[PDB]
């Protein structure tokens, strides 16, 4: 299970 | 002493080419069992060990989902990483990222980690608090403060305390034949002669598991760290891992030098020593 | 800036003339990620099965690329890599010994 995309 | 649930990410660039491609592998301890590669035509989520492959239909639809935006937000944010670095838009560009957890003995959540890197070099890390971030540069500051002001760190600290650990823990109930094994080495000491003087004694240690091993050479007692040439562990292609040691010595001195071996797959760690 | 990879070929089974077996190819330790590896019999490449591309905690990434193959006394086998941080593709011939 991915976890929560951050975006830089 | 503990277990892993790590995943790995990469978004890369190149001329020419210029939409990136974007990888993404999961694994449990030291074996993987996920898989998402932008380059397919229709990318999917798919398994890659056999205790994943039952699981439920949205567990694939949900994390395909996950992993395909997943996929643009990071071909977005390599080009925003070269803004930040302020670097030609016509170069080629990496961005990795690492996240994962370790936990114990009865579900106790040791460490978790997410950490990114950009060209190789560290870029973001998550400290051990799991509140706030750490950044290596000062073009990593533009996307510590986009995180702090979105509270990204909360949303860290609730996945790696609670999705993290449970689904670790599903999957080492699951593949217990597979992820709990402790499979030992078979080892042994090669004997190679190179030169008028010198030996190589190569001590081997094959198909074993999990990857965390020892290789050490010892002169009468004397440890040879510093002397010895260590290889990298291999994996052997079916699920174990491969490594040796060697050693140049003195023709006829073989007998004086012992290699030790240590693996939680055996109960004593081994001493081994060259018979002709 | 690019890290150079590093090369093992070996076989997953303790190899004897004639008994089929599989042939692998280990490259680690590179940066860029984008890198050629192939598996050669007699000069020639093979079809190969590339793992996916993950990566060590010092950010540098690892491959292995294997396939099928009989040791033979006739052939010999090797396998050649290209990376950004070579001047040209390194080959490193298989043996027993590795």
């Amino acid at each position: 299970d991915f976890a929560n995309t951050f975006l830089p | 002493g503990f277990h892993s649930l790590r995943y790995f990410y990469t978004a890369w660039s190149r001329p020419g080419s210029g939409e990136p491609r974007f990888v993404a592998v999961g694994y449990v301890d030291d074996t993987q069992f996920v898989r998402f590669d932008s380059d397919n035509a229709s990318p999917r989520a798919e398994p890659r060990a056999p205790w994943v492959e039952q699981q439920d239909p949205q567990y694939w639809d949900r994390n395909t989902r996950n992993a395909r935006d997943a996929a643009q937000t990071y071909r977005v944010g390599l080009d925003n990483v070269r803004g930040y670095y302020n670097q030609s838009e016509a170069g080629s560009h990496t961005i990795q990222r690492m996240y994962g957890c370790d936990v114990g003995p009865h579900g106790r959540l040791l460490r978790g980690y997410d950490q990114l890197a950009y060209d190789g070099a560290d870029y973001i890390a998550l400290n051990e608090d799991l509140r706030s971030w750490t950044a290596a540069d000062l073009a990593a500051q533009n996307t510590r403060r986009k995180w702090e002001e979105a509270g990204y760190a909360e949303r860290d600290r609730a996945y790696l305390e609670g999705e993290c650990v449970e689904w670790l823990l599903k999957h080492l109930e699951n593949g217990r034949e597979t992820l709990l094994r402790a499979d030992p080495p078979k080892t042994h000491i090669t004997h190679h002669p190179i030169s008028d003087r010198e030996v190589t004694l190569r001590c081997w240690a094959l198909g074993f598991y999990p990857e965390e091993i020892t290789l050490t050479w010892q002169h009468d007692g004397e440890d040879q760290t510093q002397e010895m040439e260590l290889v990298e562990t291999r994996p052997d292609g079916n699920g174990a891992f491969q490594k040796w040691a060697a050693l140049v010595v003195p023709s006829g001195e073989e007998q004086r030098y012992t290699c030790h071996v240590q693996h939680e797959g055996l109960p004593q760690p081994l001493t081994l020593r060259w018979e002709p | 800036e690019p890290r150079t990879p590093k090369i093992q070929v070996y076989s997953r089974h303790p190899a004897e003339n004639g008994k089929p077996n599989y042939l692998n190819c280990y490259v680690y330790g590179f940066h860029p990620p984008q890198i050629e590896i192939d598996l050669l019999k007699n000069g020639q490449k093979m079809k190969t099965e590339q793992s996916d591309l993950s990566f060590s905690k010092d950010w540098s990434f690892y491959l292995l690329v294997h396939t099928d193959f009989t040791p033979s006394t006739v052939d010999e086998y090797s396998c050649r890599v290209n990376h950004s941080s070579l001047a040209a593709p390194h080959m490193v011939k298989w043996d027993r010994n590795n």
